[PDB]
RNA sequence: GGGG
DNA sequence: TATAATGGGAGTCTGATGC
DNA sequence: GCATCAGAGCCCTAAA
């Protein structure tokens, strides 16, 4: 909303025509820097303020919301490589 | 805070992974309050209802339990055998996942018996102590309706 | 005996007793052994056939049940009931579930898929599709049941201070308060040896404290914040619908660089 | 189906106590505490570990669990070897064992026979915060009080004694329990007194009190000030998810920014003003800007005084409250031409 | 509740 | 901590699928 | 057959 300062919403139907006209990094912006990838919107700030181009995202933070919502409901939420090991998106923090 | 334990002992990053001993808080990024799960430790276990009231239910479907069932003993409306110890009900042995009522479950595990209420003043035609038959009479308003020994609950007159 | 000195009956002299006007008559279905010396089993003991009751072994019972020690009448009493093991709740569930052995149970229900009535085949499928689930992912059943609750990260379920001085809160907060205090309450109560009513009303009542913390209004009322009737959200609801995580934080996002007006 | 209607039915299942067998257990719970009482001494054990034993063996194999206080695990090997030390009493000793046992189990059945007064006196503190039956498991957790303090010879029925402590139990749970911020009982005490004042205050004077008209009211030590500080602290939060509007779109926590996480203007400023204070202490030199790099730490917060400076700058003491006065003037003239960082004061 |  | 007190109050229409 | 469940378009504004 206008009111808070508020960004527009892109949402499902939105998301569908960026996928049918094949525009994947466009949409990956949508999806991250311009969105809930923090480090990623930090960063891609300051690329813009330096001269650079933006840089890769990152994981959106409300994918590791949904991670952790589904711990709270006691299911193990697993990300893997093609090895199938685990990998850490929380990046160390929440492991002992 | 970010780098900062609760009692502001150990206040920047110089510590990190540190746990301050007077108010044990680590020192690290306040993000972590998103990540970090914490956990309650039942008493007695609880059903995950996803696993219950999903249907056809998964632990239903697996112990072969049907939705009333599982209603039963989840949610204490009746028993369910584990061991009957050789124990029968109504003349048929109680077999092993077999449901009981609350009823049938005291007359298993606790025994079965009666109280009848002797009019006041009105002394009782049987001793205290003697083994009884379903239909005897016990006082001159008072028949017993099952098998077993009488006993006496409070005298008036010694 | 009696409250006070006084109105205590005491013997005059030498004579025998007799009991005369009984309030009630209690009939028991029990077993009556007198006996004359020192009794080896005190009162509440569970007895099967053959054990030796009083008097070194010569008295012992005849039939299977509890043990009532009569110290007035001189008298063992051996009520007529039985050890069984029969549960209520969760507790019952997960033992079954942990009873099982998956792999017996495939080889029974592939044994009973060979067999005429299409429906018997029907539901014997329904039943291995949820073994070999189990058996091929390597979870064991009784995880169905919970016995440590997860508690979801506090930033997840924030306490903020708004503009006001105000402090917003999510839901969850009081969905896991209902739960703490239910667990807590339960612990205390088992510590100082409830009844089983109370045990088992507490224990069904923290039942429906998971199941509204997991998915609420499920099953029964929707559990409310007193003086509205607004269901609490739950974490069902949350991942879950239009307003769901995916649907709304996932699928789509609202975005920076953006803007909008009249054309 | 009905969480309160079937508790009402299992209460029902257990009948009243007529006076006799009132004072018959409440008679044999009496004295079998004497026994355990008694069972101690002769024993040298805990009066308490003998009570724990006693109660687990009445109740069955059923509840099993460590008791906080018990000195020793409750696990069924140390109740069977206590029951043993027991059972080896002789006769004249022993039959306090039998005594003890046939108390708790009078216990069970006066604790059982009761719980439909509570009932019937949590149903009058509904509407309070706490649902029904959070009320009657609460009440019959004072039931549970009033059989252990009862003392039967005082000659009046347990209904009266049991409603002090069940009525009590109540109250203190509607006053822990209910807020979602606690409360310290007695404050909650003083809030709801605030309350019921208001409230004869507005009807006497057919309009809301001001906060001096209650502080009048209140007595000494009260005024609006304190009446006003007193009502802040008592305000329960609001749900996140309250909707705004009626359809369902829309909660209240959309609406509020999150002010803990920096932005990526204020995540770029504190990069900004780090690169330009490490590129600032080293153009004059790295070492005095060492010095005093050393006094206020970057990622450290290594500020004190006097004292510790007695360490590693690489002059004794007074000298680097010197090169600080000569880090920061040098600083101070370089910092004109550089005139980047004024900015940096919002 | 209004706008497309 | 002691007269006695003992069982609650309240409110559309679709299609798909498991008893 | 009949009950129980989970579905029922998108973006935006303002009021709370
Ligand atoms: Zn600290």
């Amino acid at each position: 909303g206008k009111a808070q300062f508020g960004g527009q919403r892109f949402g499902e139907m939105e998301v569908w025509a960026l996928e049918a006209y094949g525009a994947a990094h466009t949409l990956q912006e949508m999806l991250t820097l311009k969105s809930d990838d923090i480090e990623g919107r930090n960063a891609a700030y300051e690329a813009i303020i330096k001269g650079e181009d933006v840089p890769e995202p990152s994981v959106p933070e409300s994918f590791r919301v949904l991670v952790k919502e589904l711990q709270a409901l006691a299911l193990d939420v697993q990300t893997l490589d093609e090895k199938d090991n685990p990998v850490d998106i929380f990046e160390g923090l929440a492991s002992k | 805070k970010d780098y900062e334990c609760a009692c502001g002992k150990y206040k920047r990053q110089r510590f990190e992974g540190k746990v301050c001993e007077r108010c044990g808080v680590e020192v690290t990024k306040s993000i972590v309050r998103r990540y970090r799960m914490g956990h309650i430790e039942l008493a007695t276990p609880a059903a995950h209802i996803w696993f219950v009231k999903d249907v056809p239910s998964k632990i239903g479907t697996l112990l072969d339990l049907s939705a009333t069932e599982l209603e039963q003993v989840l949610y204490f409306s009746k028993y369910i055998v584990l061991d009957p110890k050789g124990a029968i009900l109504n003349g048929v042995p109680v077999e092993k996942r077999q449901l009981l009522t609350d009823e049938e479950y005291r007359e298993l595990r606790y025994g079965k018996q009666e109280t009848y209420p002797l009019p006041p003043g009105v002394d009782a035609l049987v001793k205290d102590g003697e083994e009884v038959v379903k239909g005897q009479e016990l006082a001159p308003g008072v028949v017993s309706r099952l098998d077993g020994v009488a006993l006496y609950r409070f005298p008036r007159r010694v | 005996a009696a409250i006070d000195p006084e109105e205590e009956v005491i013997a005059e002299a030498e004579g025998v007793v007799h009991l005369h006007e009984p309030a009630s008559i209690l009939v028991v279905k029990a077993r009556v052994y007198p006996f004359e010396d020192d009794v080896e089993v005190s009162t509440g003991d569970r007895v099967a056939p053959g054990d030796v009751l009083a008097d070194g072994g010569k008295v012992k019972s005849d039939v299977y049940g509890r043990v009532e020690v009569d110290l007035v009448r001189n008298v063992v009493r051996v009520v007529e009931s039985y050890d069984i093991d029969a549960r209520m709740g969760a507790e019952a569930i997960q033992q079954l579930l942990k009873e099982l052995d998956l792999e017996a149970l495939e080889k029974e229900l592939l044994e009973e898929m060979k067999h005429p009535s299409r429906a018997r085949r029907a539901k014997a499928r329904k039943r291995l599709e949820v073994v070999r689930a189990f058996l091929d992912s390597g979870n064991r059943p009784e995880w169905m049941i919970l016995e440590a609750v997860p508690v979801l990260p506090p930033d997840l379920r924030p306490m903020v201070q708004v503009d006001g001085g105000r402090f917003a809160t999510s839901d969850l907060n009081d969905l896991y308060r209902r739960l703490i205090n239910r667990n807590n309450r339960l612990k205390k109560l088992l510590a100082q040896g409830a009844p089983e009513i109370i045990i088992r009303n507490e224990k069904r009542m923290l039942q429906e404290a998971v199941d509204a913390l997991l998915d609420n209004g499920r099953r029964g009322a929707p559990v409310t914040n007193p003086g509205s009737d607004r269901p609490l959200r739950s974490l069902t609801d949350i991942l879950s619908g239009k307003q769901g995580r995916f649907r709304q934080n996932l699928l789509g996002k609202r975005v920076d660089y953006s803007g909008r007006s009249v054309i | 189906s009905d969480p309160v209607r079937q508790y009402l039915h299992e209460i029902g299942q257990v009948p009243l106590l007529t006076l006799e067998e009132e004072v018959e257990l409440a008679r044999k719970v009496e004295e079998g505490m004497e026994a355990i009482k008694k069972l101690s001494e002769i024993t040298g054990l805990d009066p308490d570990l003998i009570r724990e034993v006693v109660r687990a063996k009445i109740l069955g194999s059923a509840r099993v669990r460590h008791i906080p206080g018990l000195k020793e695990t409750l696990d069924p090997k140390t109740v069977e070897e206590i029951d043993q030390k027991l059972k080896s009493l002789p006769k004249e000793h022993k039959r306090y064992l039998h005594i003890a046992r046939e108390g708790e189990a009078a216990r069970q059945h006066l604790i059982e026979a009761n719980l439909r007064l509570v009932v019937s006196i949590a149903k009058k503190y509904t509407g309070r915060g706490l649902s029904f039956l959070d009320l009657i498991q609460e009440g019959n957790q004072g039931l549970i009080r009033a059989v252990e303090k009862f003392e039967y010879k005082r000659r009046f029925k347990f209904s009266t004694y049991a409603t002090w402590w069940i009525r009590q139990a109540i109250n203190r749970a509607i006053a822990d329990q209910a807020r979602t911020i606690r409360i310290p009982v007695h404050m909650v005490e003083t809030i709801n007194k605030l309350s019921r004042t208001a409230r004869q205050l507005q009807q006497e004077l057919g309009r809301e009190p001001t906060y001096e008209e209650i502080a009048e009211a209140m007595g000494p030590g009260w005024d609006a000030k304190r009446v006003e500080e007193t009502l802040k602290i008592a305000q329960e939060p609001v749900s996140l998810e309250t909707p705004i509007g009626d359809e369902k779109d829309s909660f209240y926590g959309d609406f509020i920014p999150d002010e803990h996480l920096p932005s990526p203007v204020d995540a770029a400023t504190q990069s900004l003003l780090s690169e330009e204070l490490e590129k600032a202490l080293s153009k004059l030199s790295e070492r005095e800007a060492m010095v005093l790099k050393l006094r206020k730490g970057l990622i450290d917060g290594r500020e004190h005084t006097l004292e510790e400076v007695g360490a590693f700058f690489g002059v004794t003491r007074e000298r680097i409250r010197q090169i600080e006065n000569k880090a920061l003037r040098k600083l101070k003239y370089h910092e004109s031409r550089t005139r980047k960082l004024r900015d940096f004061l919002d």
